């Protein structure tokens, strides 16, 4: 979900230093400034490090998984007993670790969101840079570093 | 290519006057300024001061940096540069600027563009409304007080 | 100050848990001397004479004589400060947050500033210790995204003009080619007027593995370990030689005297974490504070530390 | 002024972190004295 | 391009051996000097250290420079250079010199002259002869010891 380590056998050995924050676990950014904006909205699915669009009916708006022309924030946080999601405006920039569709993600590629929420390679609608390239942590899930600023 | 004359005057600078003592190339940053401005750090190639960056990258051994240009990769403005530590700061694009840029070598209310160089020019995808006219500061060296809010469609 | 302000009496409270860096092991308590400076650059002058040709006889009337040349050095040191960010838990909401055996919310990785001002001061330690020991900073294991730092700051390991020798990637698992290249190296070491000083070896735990193997028909009661100390007291005027092992380098022999005069380290007084005065407060149980650490000052003559790359395949 | 110091009440930051850096400083030396090779 | 290196070194020199340590841009002068050397100090225009020195007049409201030149229009031979006042020490071609110059991007004995740049280059009208081979202080850099007595006939 979203902290899976509490399932664990024997203790992990904290002596190195490098290679220890590529992890989906890791909530926020890689820098994060003062005067960002964040909003907490109630969500629908799983949108955690992906690409939400506003859903409206009867009940308030929720944000859901997506992108497109759709796309309103970007989901840096998420609270499950709350059932709440912290998101970043797309009016606001961003860097730190997202979700991409596979593993053919590099270096200098520019990034746009599905409608699944997930950064897909390259016309463009928002200003989407990936700086490394996708860490396959798991099966299906690809972590890469990307920086958004706007939209095109 | 300095922030601040290379060369020392032999001349005490005379403050009786009040007026048009601004229009030089050491006033950093922009006329107005919010305290909830976004601001950032980069590593500098080249001298980008008062010109809009683009991010740029080496071969993997080393971080990012930026660089001066614009068009397409337009990443933000720069406004000041720490010149021992190579540091420039840089607004994003996504944060309201106001203050002097670098005009290439125009009147007031007229649409402006970075270039490939970062210079603003008069015009389509930058939100740039030229605030002044151009004040010549060197011979290849124009200034001018614009307001950039954004990218548009 | 400790009245206004919880978070100063906390860090004051907890600092001695901290541990020493594993820096100073690695140099004699002379070589250290601290320098009050955040950043900038510390300069030096040192002198230097040479012979322009050969002398002149003297004989019957000459008015050209041979010159003797003289130059100027100047050295400079440079001092950066850097800063790092890190969340924690409002004082005030600790109540909310304590359990049976722990305090924090687990769910949401939150912990007490205490704690967390600990952990990551103890990782800027360990950033600081690998930079010094490397020349380098750096969060990956390839050592790459390397942050661009200004010069005129060296490592040991990257120390320019300095010996550098390579053992072949075919010769990889036999320490009679590494201690050939360690006596190539130790060979073509100049330390000339300062030789009565003791040595300092640093080596990764395969070759200190390696070490502990009996000189090779293979010997007895001598150790590839003890040939290389008598080796290395052969050139030190038969003074002290220490062997330590570090898990940072890798396939690494570094070898440098401990005399103040050859190789220094002024470190900034503010080298090591210390918290700032800024945190940021919401209407949330969420702040953030920040810690300082400066980086820059390690000084060394030329052609004055071996250094012995293993290659491997 | 130093942390070590059971008996330091700094006035402000400034001697706090002065203190801070004398506290190191006395750190590594009573390492230095006590470190045996 | 500096007499004094630009850049602060990072390392303190290792001062034992005392062979091969006057291969270095800094080594103003000659390496035999004689007490009885005439010098001539002129305002410099440009960088002609370690060059061969010609005179440049302007309009005439400044007085004349010495310029990095050579081929018949060789005055003399830069030295030295204070750059604070910006002044090249200049020995004419009328008296001999023996030092370290600039050399053109060669063995012992190979003839030399000067180029249109103050370089020298391997053969006319000026005696000079190599005492050694090229050495190389910068990818864009050597230097050569060479002995310049006066012009040459022809």
């Amino acid at each position: 979900m979203k902290n899976p380590q509490h399932d664990a056998s024997l203790l992990s050995n904290s002596n190195e230093f490098r290679d220890k924050n590529v992890e989906f676990f890791a909530s926020g950014g890689t820098r994060t400034s003062k005067f960002d904006k964040l909003e907490n909205h109630p969500f629908l699915g799983y949108p955690y490090k992906r690409g939400v669009k506003r859903v409206i009916q009867h009940y308030e708006p929720h944000v859901e998984a997506g992108g497109g022309e759709d796309l309103y924030g970007i989901c840096i946080d998420i609270d499950e007993f709350s059932k709440t999601a912290t998101i970043v405006p797309i009016t606001n920039n961003f860097e730190g670790y997202l979700v991409a569709k596979d593993s053919t993600v590099k270096v200098k590629d520019k990034l746009i969101f599905n409608k699944d929420g997930a950064l897909e390679k390259v016309k463009a609608t928002i200003n989407a840079t990936a700086l490394t390239d996708a860490k396959q942590i798991s099966n299906e899930v690809y972590l890469v570093k990307v920086a958004v600023f706007g939209n095109k | 290519l300095m922030k601040n004359p290379q060369q020392d005057s032999g001349l005490l600078s005379n403050s009786i006057d009040f007026r048009d003592q601004n229009l030089i190339f050491s006033n950093s940053g922009g006329v107005c300024t919010s305290s909830k401005d976004k601001i950032e750090n980069y590593p500098a190639k080249g001298y980008p001061y008062k010109r809009g960056v683009k991010l740029s990258f080496g071969d993997g051994t080393t971080e990012l940096e930026v660089e001066a240009g614009g068009g397409d990769d337009l990443y933000g403005v720069c406004s000041d540069i720490d010149e021992f530590s190579g540091m420039a700061t840089v607004i994003p694009i996504t944060n309201n600027f106001t203050g002097y840029l670098t005009l290439k070598k125009v009147n007031p209310g007229d649409k402006l563009n970075f270039n490939q160089h970062g210079e603003l020019e008069k015009v389509k995808s930058v939100n740039a409304i030229a605030l002044s006219k151009a004040h010549k500061l060197t011979e290849d060296l124009f200034i001018v007080l614009a307001s950039v809010f954004g990218n548009r469609a | 100050l400790f009245d206004e302000n919880y978070y100063a009496k906390a860090v004051a409270n907890i600092i001695g848990e901290v541990k020493d860096p594993i820096m100073y092991k690695w140099f004699s308590p002379d070589q250290i001397e601290d320098v009050d400076l955040q950043m900038g650059y510390q300069k030096t002058v040192k002198w230097d004479a040479f012979l322009n040709a050969n002398p002149t006889t003297i004989a019957n009337e000459v008015n050209t004589i041979s010159t003797i040349g003289f130059s100027s050095e100047v050295v400079r040191l440079n001092y950066l400060k850097l800063q790092y960010k890190f969340r924690h838990l409002k004082q005030t909401s600790e109540k909310f947050y304590t359990s049976d055996s722990y305090i924090g919310d687990i769910n949401n990785n939150l912990l007490p500033f205490a704690q967390a001002y600990k952990l990551a001061s103890s990782e800027i330690i360990k950033l600081i210790n690998h930079f010094v020991l490397t020349g380098t900073v750096s969060i990956q294991k390839d050592g790459k995204n390397q942050k661009r730092l200004l010069p005129n700051m060296y490592g040991l390991l990257n120390m320019p003009e300095q010996i550098k020798e390579e053992v072949a990637s075919g010769d990889k698992d036999k320490m009679d080619k590494i201690f050939e290249k360690i006596e190539a190296g130790l060979s073509k070491l100049e330390l000339g007027d300062e030789f009565s000083t003791p040595m300092m070896v640093i080596v990764d735990p395969a070759t200190s593995l390696k070490l502990v193997k009996p000189y090779a028909a293979a010997s007895s009661c001598e150790k590839w370990e003890d040939v290389l100390i008598q080796t290395i007291k052969a050139i030190n005027n038969r003074e002290d030689v220490y062997i330590e092992t570090s898990n940072l380098l890798k396939h690494k022999i570094l070898i440098y005297p401990l005399n103040s005069e050859l190789i220094k380290f002024k470190p900034s007084k503010y080298m090591l974490p210390t918290p700032n005065e800024q945190v940021d407060k919401d209407s949330t149980d969420v702040a953030h504070s920040y810690i300082d650490f400066v980086l820059g000052g390690l000084l060394a003559t030329r052609k004055t530390i071996l250094q012995v790359n293993i290659k491997q395949s | 002024a130093s942390l070590l110091d059971s008996n330091f009440v700094p006035i402000n930051f400034t001697e706090f972190v002065q203190a801070i850096s004398n506290t190191y400083k006395q750190r590594r030396i009573q390492f230095y004295e006590n470190l045996k090779r």
